[PDB]
RNA sequence: GCCGGCUAAGAUCAAGUGUAGUAUCUGUUCUUAUCAGUUUAAUAUCUGAU
């Protein structure tokens, strides 16, 4: 559950590394303030809009083989 | 004599350096050593390709030419970025390079 | 679009202050896919209350900076910094350097 | 069952830091991309060497630790802190990524 | 270490001693050979034939 989730190990695939990269890089986007009030100025969207977009992108971002 | 030492250090193995006069080197220890030596350097100089660090692990002909071509002076760092735009019109025309505008203004 | 602005002079031209503004074209982000860029050169008409559209110098990358580098417009487009001069029809590439890491999002004038 | 040393070195856009042993990994393109960092520091020279970087040149011939003059040049009251904390010399060593090699000091 | 070499550069089997743990010592062999599979970053190793 929470043993080591967030990073693979000796034979971790590049895709499975970038997936964790994006999945833990958005949490610093939905939680942090400067990197959330800065993306809503570029995309020109509200906080709720950008946050819901980032949350929905956590399904399988980076290009999923689903 | 030390057959065990030969099997441990990397003996009983060779490497065919075609660009280095088609020489036959030792194992992995001499493999990389064969890319930085006098014979390989002379072979590369006689082949025409300059001795570059990117061509160290390369050991072929066609591949060597492809490396000397693709890794040549690419679009980056062009001929000083020539943009003369001579005063032959003063309102249009700027494609004259460093030599076109010179010949246009000389005569 | 628009991503940069500057008000500099030109050693080739006179002391008339010239403004240079940046512009993007189809700079769609997420995914990052831009179409082109341009630099609009205005003469700063009306002594500060207007601007004459002199030349729209194109570029294959979205410019992100501009500054007078010893009397020249140093524009960083994408990953290439180019020093341009006064152009009657387009900014002339007086000098160029394509050794930018990923994107030139700024410039300084020492 | 993998890209050759030339196909995996030409497809990449920076073969200047390509390695022969790196082309046999599970993801050669990923390793080549990661090795193309701006100013990172690669693996040390003891990746494949089996001498541990200490058994080969085991006969070290040099002083153990020369006393630095930053502190050497009641113990002292008006000169102890006035020579170590006042007349101190800054140690000038490597800056970012001079990873210690086997010898690393004799060459 | 000495002026490329003189086999103190590596792996491995049996026994003794001893620790909470790491270990320490004695006696071997080292394929001098080929192919196929496993495996190793590559060696090595092992699995079979000759």
């Amino acid at each position: 559950q929470s043993k080591y989730i967030g990073t693979g190990h000796a034979d971790t695939t590049k895709w499975e590394w970038l997936v964790n990269q994006h999945r833990d890089s958005y949490c610093s986007y939905m939680g942090h303030f400067d990197l959330l009030n800065y993306f809503a100025i570029a995309e020109n969207e509200s906080k709720a809009r950008v946050r819901f977009n980032l949350m929905e992108k956590m399904l399988q971002p980076c290009g999923p083989p689903a | 004599i030390p057959y065990w030492l030969y099997k441990l250090h990397g003996l009983n193995i060779n490497y065919n350096c075609e660009i280095c006069g088609n020489y036959t080197y030792r194992g992995p220890k001499a493999f990389q050593r064969h890319f930085a030596e006098w014979r390989h350097a002379h072979g590369m100089r006689c082949l025409g390709i300059p001795n570059t660090a990117h061509f160290a692990n390369v050991t072929q002909i066609e591949d060597a030419v492809s490396l000397w071509a693709k890794l040549k002076l690419q679009k980056a760092s062009e001929r000083w970025q020539p943009d003369t735009e001579e005063e032959y019109e003063d309102s249009s025309g700027n494609v004259v390079n460093k030599k076109t505008y010179e010949d246009l203004k000389r005569q | 679009a628009a991503f940069s602005v500057a008000v500099c002079r030109f050693s080739n031209t006179g002391e008339d202050w010239y403004v240079l503004v940046g512009v993007a074209k189809d700079l769609i982000l997420n995914p990052r896919s831009v179409a082109g860029g341009f630099v609009y050169t205005y003469k700063l008409v009306n002594n500060g209350e207007k601007l004459e559209f002199l030349h729209k110098t194109p570029v294959e990358e979205v410019p992100a900076a501009i500054a007078p580098f010893q009397g020249r417009v140093l524009i960083g487009v994408g990953k290439l910094l180019r020093v341009y001069d006064l152009g009657k029809k387009k900014l002339l590439r007086k000098c160029e350097n394509k050794h930018i890491a990923n994107y030139i999002s700024g410039i300084q004038t020492i | 069952n993998r890209f050759t040393v030339a196909e995996l070195k030409q497809l990449v856009a920076r073969p200047d830091v390509v390695e022969m042993h790196d082309v046999t990994a599970q993801d050669p393109k990923l390793l080549v991309h990661l090795k193309a960092t701006r100013n990172s520091v690669p693996v040390p020279r003891h990746w494949c060497f089996k001498r541990k970087y200490l058994q080969g040149k085991r006969g070290i011939e040099k002083p153990p630790f020369e006393l630095p003059d930053f502190i050497k040049r009641d113990i002292d009251y008006q000169k102890l802190h006035d020579a170590f904390f006042k007349w101190q010399t800054k140690p000038k060593l490597t800056i970012h990524g001079d990873l210690y090699y086997e010898g690393k000091e004799f060459e």
